[PDB]
């Protein structure tokens, strides 16, 4: 239950990242309507700068948790998966790969990790095995819809709000921008 | 300060401006000054926008030197330690106020005039603003005005008055501009900005030149 | 209008040019200062000016502009390039740039471009997509060249006698290690003018030294 509420909030801070994306939109159609306009005061321009610059600093890492919560997700739910399909099936696997098992159990940490990398090589050619035959596939049968809807490949304002990360003291100097933004809000 | 330059200043500018001279005690300069702010803090009280202009700091500094009393204890060169407060009291009015409003001081300063006691006063007032603007007599020497020493001028936090990207941008420009000569880098920045209608034009050719 | 033909001109008839077009005393000073001056004159009152040169780009980043004739010469005859041509244009270090030119403006003591019309002989669009010189992959001295005029010169038997003792070939690398008084100079002399007259596509040049 906790993927299904995990995925649940994937969904909300991807929806706050769209319309904050839409109210940025907003502040340079403003923009823009103002300057196609008669600019005699500047104080409005400046403070349309000072917005739309915090504003994209905002929805860049709007993108940026809504990417590794994405991730998270996915990540929890494939751990998911493979936890309780093992739970099932998990002789099978265990006769096919018994000697680095072995390795494992009952020795000591030069031979597990020795095990780990023979247990690595294997499982890329048993992988690859499966990997380049053609056959269809169908996505995760537990939560199908729920995966097709969140999509694999985020959207592409997702990396167009990605491309450009401003320096760790610029980004905490937008921060203080979005403060005062809230502090002027509230006058 | 004489009256034909503030009858100057009446004359040239809409708004109103105060006016005082070596005619007036140097009590009255103070007095005046303590309205005048004491209206200005007032006004910015109701939300407004308020800008005052000193000239000069050194001016009204040796006013309040003459007018304190001997408090018993003097600080060297013969000038009452407490009484340099008092200059920060027509000086600490600079605030901005984020519910509505902000009051904002610009002020002067005069050194190197053959007076001993007028560079330490800038020296204690280093501290007090957060921006400040140099004036060198080899530039007035060269003739050539302003004389603006922006390559050791500073600002604290600046950054609340520009964008960023921007902000980072002039500031390629300072520190570009640092390694050469105070000169002609004011020659080739006022004769490059000189013919042009803009400051944002002047932004796109140093992007083009 | 272009400067180099007023360039390789000689001094004579950029005098006499001088004193035709109304500027009689610039005579007793340097040939850059000469055709700088008569160059102003002439683009203050008002004509099309073309210009051509080669590039090179100072610490800061912003670029001179030198001609061949002048051997390079840091006198007033270059131009002034800014970085953005590198930064848009796609212009890299000694680029052979001919086009339109802008008379400078006050405060300015070199000349500034217009617009580039030819790059290394090439137009200037595709310039911007040109391979490196160091991403090529080199190989060895495939193609073979002949110093031999073939019209029988009375001084044909030295080419010959070198390309007997080292023929010399496309991209190759090779030194001519010589002590003093060793007829070297006449000998390089001899294989640049045979170069040129059996290669008119080959571009050649002779760096001279101190
Ligand atoms: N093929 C040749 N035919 C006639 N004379 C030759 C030939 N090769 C060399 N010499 C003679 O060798 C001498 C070299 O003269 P030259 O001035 O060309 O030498 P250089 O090596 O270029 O000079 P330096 O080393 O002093 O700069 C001359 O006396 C020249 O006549
Ligand atoms: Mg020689």
């Amino acid at each position: 239950t906790a993927l299904q509420q995990a995925f649940d909030t994937c969904q909300n801070n991807k929806a706050a990242w769209l319309q904050r994306k839409n109210e940025l939109a907003a502040a340079e159609q403003e923009y823009l309507r103002l300057l196609s306009g008669e600019g005699r005061n500047v104080s409005r321009l400046d403070e349309l700068r000072n917005i739309i610059e915090v504003r994209k600093w905002q929805v860049n890492q709007a993108a940026g948790r809504y990417i590794r919560s994405h991730e998270a997700v996915q990540h929890i739910s494939i751990r998911d998966r493979l936890n309780d399909f093992m739970q099932q099936h998990g002789t099978a696997l265990a006769a096919a790969l018994a000697p680095e098992l072995m390795g494992y159990s009952e020795l000591t940490a030069i031979a597990r990790n020795c095990a780990i990398q023979r247990a690595t090589d294997a499982l890329r050619e048993a992988l690859l095995s499966w990997l380049a035959k053609g056959e269809k596939i169908n996505y995760s049968a537990q939560d199908s819809d729920i995966l097709t809807t969140i999509g694999f490949r985020p959207d592409v304002a997702s990396v167009d709000d990605s491309r450009e990360k401003f320096t760790p003291a610029q980004n905490m100097i937008f921060s203080r921008k979005s403060a005062q933004l809230a502090s002027r809000q509230s006058v | 300060e004489r009256p034909e330059e503030v009858t100057e200043m009446q004359r040239l500018v809409k708004g109103e401006v105060v006016a005082s001279t070596f005619d007036e005690p140097a009590s009255r300069h103070v007095q005046v000054a303590e309205m005048v702010i004491e209206k200005a803090k007032r006004l910015v009280e109701h939300k407004k926008d308020v800008i005052i202009l000193l000239d000069s700091i050194t001016r009204l500094a040796r006013a309040y030197n003459t007018v304190v009393p001997a408090s018993g204890k003097v600080l060297t060169g013969g000038v009452d330690a407490n009484a340099l407060h008092r200059p920060k009291r027509f000086f600490g009015a600079a605030r901005n106020v984020e519910e509505g409003g902000s009051l904002t001081i610009i002020a002067t300063a005069l050194i190197d005039t053959g007076s001993k006691m007028d560079e330490v006063i800038y020296e204690e007032f280093k501290g007090t603003g957060n921006m400040e603007l140099h004036l060198s007599r080899k530039i007035a020497e060269k003739r050539v005005f302003p004389a603006i020493d922006y390559n050791r001028s500073g600002t604290r936090k600046e950054e609340l008055l520009t964008t960023q990207e921007e902000l980072q941008k002039m500031w390629i420009l300072r520190k570009i501009i640092h390694p050469m000569g105070e000169i002609d880098a004011m020659e080739f920045l006022i004769n490059k900005l000189a013919m042009t209608k803009t400051n944002d034009d002047f932004f796109e050719m140093m992007k083009r030149s | 209008m272009n400067l180099t033909e007023l360039k390789n001109t000689p001094v004579s008839e950029l005098i006499t040019l001088g004193e035709n077009m109304g500027l009689e005393n610039l005579a007793r000073m340097r040939k850059q200062d000469i055709i700088f001056a008569i160059l102003k004159q002439h683009a203050k009152s008002g004509e099309d000016i073309f210009g051509d040169g080669v590039l090179e780009i100072l610490q800061d980043g912003f670029g001179f502009l030198r001609s061949a004739d002048s051997s390079y010469l840091a006198g007033p005859d270059d131009i002034y390039v800014s970085p953005s041509q590198i930064r848009r244009f796609n212009l890299r270090t000694g680029d052979t740039i001919s086009g339109k030119i802008r008379p400078p403006k006050e405060g300015e003591r070199y000349f500034a471009l217009l617009k580039v019309n030819e790059v290394n002989f090439d137009k200037p669009e595709n310039a911007r997509n040109k391979i490196l010189f160091e991403n090529l992959t080199p190989l060895h001295a495939n193609s073979r060249l002949r110093m031999e005029r073939g019209n029988g010169s009375t001084e044909d038997l030295t080419a010959r006698v070198l390309d007997l003792a080292s023929p010399i070939g496309r991209g190759q690398r090779g030194l001519i290690v010589a002590p003093p008084k060793a007829g070297k100079t006449m000998l390089l002399q001899n294989i640049a003018q045979s170069i040129a007259y059996n290669h008119p596509d080959c571009v050649l040049m002779v760096l001279l030294i101190d």
